[PDB]
């Protein structure tokens, strides 16, 4: 339940 | 009868030139130190003999039976920053949402707070100056937002450059293409419900190229509530509508691949809560709308042509109504200049073939978090691109009143509209020559 | 003989500085309020005490005996938008097809109709100007055009810039290429049989690089039926000749893909019923043509140079023939100067290799709606942009009469060709320096 | 002593302004009308009472016992294209062959004739309008040329831009690389025997960058004859030597894919007919070669900095030899300024990557129609394009006497070196300030 | 008093205006025809009556009570070439390696000579330039160098532009990365043992951005000599040391593909015995090595700022001690003036990924022929090339003093540094304004 | 028969 | 026996 | 034992 | 032993 706020997939 | 005389030299006349200068080795060492260019001394007396300050007893006589004047050139040059604390252009506020909650068995609250984001200092080019402030309004959300309900689908106020509106077709109400066609225009600001920006304390507003019709009304904030008519319309749900060939059509895409909701008014309305200035002023209603009260313009980077005052109280009789103090803030004023920075601009059709391939440049997308979501995406870098830049600037101010006993040391003083140092002042000297106006 | 006093300070002599100034803290607070950088009330007092408006009552009275007179620079600084409501930049009238019908059994109904398409204020460069241009051409026919029966293939009017007309051959009648050579050269705008152009009420007309041979006669209609010889020639159905090896050749392609009709004048003319301006121009009569009307000239983002009028109604003597009054817009004028707006140049000969990359940077095909057919394509980017850059001028008037007794406030104000103030300024201010002339 | 005095109004002393503008909404609804912004009337009256014409009977009195003179600055702004017909930059002549045919049993009997080619106005850009001509020169043999015989291998007078001699190897006698080394360098025209080309009445001259070194003599006529010494040497075989590894060598490629010949004087020589100025300047006799009479220059697209002259017949004072009349082609001169067009340079690097790009980018070959001839291919793209700019340009003139009484209606009018007016002005006007110069 | 009478006219008074221009189409016929825009006749008359020539008899007189000046501004125009033969940029001297014998039985017999190489005129840009040059040493090798043995190998003398010692280690003695790494700093000149230039006739110098210390000592020759410590350093035998993995590091690369050798000093030092400028002057004895006299300057592509001289013998009076003439090179001066060329700077990162891409566009490696040896290379394009620009004018000099009576047709001459007119003037033309300064 | 008026292939 | 003048091939 | 001074191959 | 101090592989 953590959001890193990034989109790791591209 | 016209004479210049000098401790013990010969005499001189006419006319001849006395030198305001900073650099000088002697000087710089003794009387300013805790001072800089912008505030200092000097000694006008430039002989190599005579210590500095017992150069301050001598003086340099005009002749007393005539009224001197003399004409002022000066060279002035800074580095100021685009974004910058002391000009108010690292700061700005901002209504933005804190909490999102589940409250009292079927209540929804949502809490919004106003908060100012600062900039950090320098970062030029306009553009980037968007992605600096969007950036901020996230950063803000790492640190509150998130650990407190809300949604990135619910984020509010983003500032973006982009017309929302380019597809729209009047009979479906939706923005055909499916993304809302990436291409910069102008900046704006978008707003969700119940937030808003403030700029009253900041010049950022001149950059984003959004003015008062109305200036002196200090007070610049604008609400959600008041970008009326002009809500960023749907996209059309292009998969659906293809897909199925009545003809799907009505489908208004309610999300995108990480599922983000485009917050839609209602599970009808082809319209989402999306509220966008650009919009407002140019497509809502001229006469209440926003284009009422404010004024599209063009960017300008600098973020406003700014004035500076020059003054050599122990050099120049006071102009008409001024009047002779020893408060640095309110020395007389002998010349007005505008403060050395100008707006070059450039091409760089690499913009948006370049944020496509800058994403790449740049280890992370950092300021694209959200690739997928139409609005909150990255703004598409406009062609043309602004950048202040600092340039000497070679002014030449007219002939000025002398005193006829011009002091060994003179104190220079540039000020700014507010009246106070300007500590962005590398360089500045003046040339003056004084020569006879009329006898007593 | 020429002194300066001011209420209670030491006289001045001979010349000295009276600063028109809109920043200053107190007056903007008080005086101008509901007024804008245009049309301001200032204090020309700059003395710390006194309450500005008790300033009013003070007065700098420039010595009785002798007939005074002033130096007057100023500085002035817009941000005005390439495309604007206020100079006459986002509106321009043109006819386009409003219904095509199948009519009293065998009548084919055309109805044209004029009407007045808006542009969003702001969005500069010339290219692109063009394509919002031809999109509100489009976006009016999805609101009116296809729901009345109207295809595509007769959509008439549309802004392109290329020379249709490079690739013909003398013999053959038809562009051999089987396309119309991409390349940009100058705007021009092409009209289908009953339609056309009116820019009676716009300076779009000089963006486009447009202009009457004769201008002063009010009245920019540009119709069909003026753009006699010079229609643009038919392409070579490239296909069929090839394959074909008599020869095909005289295959003028009458389609395209999805087939569009390019409306051909008759089954046999290599000519299609589209008429090119740019070709009248130099392909068609010289006499009697288009050319010997309307002059091809250099584009012009600012759509056109004007010029601003200053007046300091309380602070400078009425020139020559003015005669003095109290309506703003008809104060006497004091100084004249072009509006601060400058043409900066570029290169992307990333055009149209660009607008084919432009394309996919941009999520859709917004402007080229069409491309496949070879009319209603998107016109090609010219190499070389232009774009309206504002920029702070340092402007110098000459020596101005005076009025011996100064006011304790002053009203400046900005004008423009028409007489009224202009919402663009972002700063003015002048300095004036007095100084003697004879005496009475 | 040194009044100035209007109708009824108050005398004012030493000095004014009187304003010479076209704008006025007034009198250009009536005054002008068949004019235009190079030959106009305007009321210098600025009293909004009065009926123009009626103004034209008032009069701003320079008191009498006084000689006076006024400062005339000015504000003229144009927009003339690059190629246009008035300038003299459209037209063209050339010689090329128009007849190739088998006669008598045994004669090939060749017909050469001078034809002039145009240009369709506008199109910038110095390469690009060297394209043009290269054009125009086809779409004659279009016309012509093959309808008569006449091939494309001897296709008379090209205008290309490189150094046929970079590849040179002075053993072989051929260009090595096989290939005429594709970059840059200079325009030059090309010729074939018995052709060449004439500019007697042209600009474009200037455009090329080729200059008589004698100016005056009237008749720039370069026949292929005068390009003596330097004839673009021939190819080597690059196939025949290589897959050959004697040694072929001496082997200089006769043709091409196409196959067209590349008309070698002999079997035997090196050279081929083809003559290039550029060749002949540098590489050929500098005695008696073309260097000896003509100019190797820096192109300039402007054709040629022209100036333009004003006058204001009905306002100042006629220059010490003028005599005044009433023909608008002779009116006296007041002031000359050179006619406002720049050359903005810029750079791409694009070039040649883009011609290379530039032809797909266009969708057709529609310049370089001869892609496998070395010589008929399309000149390279120079790194560095010059393009003519249009820019307002606040001129000064000085101080010119005036007369006492001056007319309610003046009369403005900018000529151009040959005394006409010019159809390019979209802005003029000027401010006078008149003022004492000593007295009758 | 203050008159200015002309045969039958009006008297003026105080002032007016004579021109001096070359355009008039009358004068053009009959007067000059033999000169050019630097030395020609104009008739001031401006009577459109008398034939010119008839107007030489006439005169314009200024009151002969007084002595008169006049201010004289000028309009100048060029376009002269970068490299050309009149400005001394299309030759220089440089001593190259003429032939390599087997000689008595053991001897190996070395032959050096210097010789001039020249450049075809034009050819702008500061990179281009060097390549022409290093061509030019080629094509000399062409015919001469090899057939009479000198192999490319021992080729001496090459301008190149990088700091061949980036990679350098101060252990290895070796630039470790196997090539001297291609990016360009400045142009510097590499030189083989026994060779060198000399620049004694040539501002090519200029272009390099070498000067030395002592310009007034005529006598610019820098030989191999010279460039004492600063030797190229020697490539890390890059495959051997890797395949490797004791160490052979030790081996210095000797040749290269198709095996040119690097002349390496012995079979044990790391250094080779090619030596570059640019590594002298920042990497070798500063207080004897070429750092000594020789100085690292920006390089400025116009060669030098030249200065022109105005002349009007017939019409100003000879300025303090000039004495009159009528020698055309030794006419009296009136004003001095810079000749109308800048710089201008462009960005290329397309350099280098140019050069690599360049190299396919230009279909020859004519200017990389040795695309292996990393000496002999093609030097790398620098970011930041520069290229003359002719401009336009607009000068102004002071109010000189003038002859009472001014002769009908008056003689303009420019002259350079050497004095002597100079060909490249397109356009040149003054306007004086006479005024009284004092009585006789 | 509605005309999007947009081309959706490419 | 017609010269289009034109590299329909490339 | 021709130089041509050119790198055909490349 | 030696460091190079230069990244050979890329």
């Amino acid at each position: 339940t953590f959001n890193p706020v990034y989109p790791y997939d591209t | 009868r016209n004479s210049i005389r000098y401790s013990e030299l010969a005499p001189l006349f006419d006319t001849t030139r006395v030198y305001l200068v900073d650099n000088k080795s002697t000087d710089v060492a003794s009387l300013n130190y805790q001072n800089d260019h912008s505030n200092f001394l000097t000694t006008v007396i430039q002989n190599n003999d005579y210590s500095p300050g017992e150069a301050s007893t001598q003086t340099i006589n005009l002749d007393d039976r005539s009224h001197w004047g003399g004409d002022l050139k000066t060279i002035l040059h800074t580095n100021m920053p685009n974004v910058n604390e002391f000009m108010f252009t690292n700061k700005f506020k901002a209504r933005v949402m804190v909490s999102r909650s589940l409250t009292k068995d079927k209540q929804v609250e949502l809490k919004y707070e106003w908060v100012e984001f600062t900039l950090p200092e320098g970062n030029y080019s306009e553009t980037m100056t968007i992605d600096l402030m969007n950036n901020a309004i996230v950063e803000h959300y790492l640190k509150v937002g998130r650990q407190n309900g809300v949604l990135e689908s619910d984020i509010g106020v983003k500032f973006d450059t982009r017309n929302f509106r380019l597809g729209f077709d009047p009979v479906t109400g939706l923005v055909m293409p499916g993304v809302y066609t990436n291409e910069a225009f102008h900046p704006d600001i978008i707003l969700l419900p119940g937030c808003g920006v403030d700029f009253t304390h900041s010049r950022l507003s001149n950059l984003l190229g959004i003015r008062k019709r109305q200036p002196f009304q200090e007070g610049f904030r604008i609400t959600y509530d008041d970008l009326e008519g002009g809500n960023i319309p749907a996209l059309l749900d292009v998969d659906a509508y293809q897909a199925s060939l009545k003809k799907p059509v009505i489908k208004p895409l309610t999300e995108d691949s990480k599922k983000r909701s485009y917050n839609l008014i209602s599970n009808d309305s082809t319209f989402t809560q999306y509220r966008s200035w650009y919009l407002a002023y140019n497509y809502g209603d001229p006469q209440t709308g926003i284009r009422s009260w404010t004024l599209l313009c063009t960017p300008d980077v600098t973020c406003g042509s700014e004035q500076v005052y020059w003054s050599l109280p122990d050099m120049m009789q006071d102009p008409v109504t001024f009047r002779s103090t020893s408060q640095i803030s309110n020395f007389p004023v002998v010349g007005a200049e505008l403060l050395p920075v100008h707006s070059k601009s450039f091409y760089n059709d690499q913009a948006v073939y370049s944020q496509l391939i800058r994403q790449f440049t740049s280890l992370t997308h950092v300021f694209n978090r959200f690739p997928e979501n139409q609005i909150l995406a990255r703004p598409p870098a406009p062609t043309i691109t602004t950048v202040s830049e600092n340039v000497p600037a070679l002014t030449d101010h007219g002939t000025l009143p002398l005193r006829n006993s011009i002091g060994g040391v003179q104190r220079v003083t540039i000020t700014d509209a507010r009246r106070r140092t300007c500590p962005y002042v590398y360089k500045a000297l003046g040339i003056v020559s004084p020569r006879v106006l009329s006898s007593r």
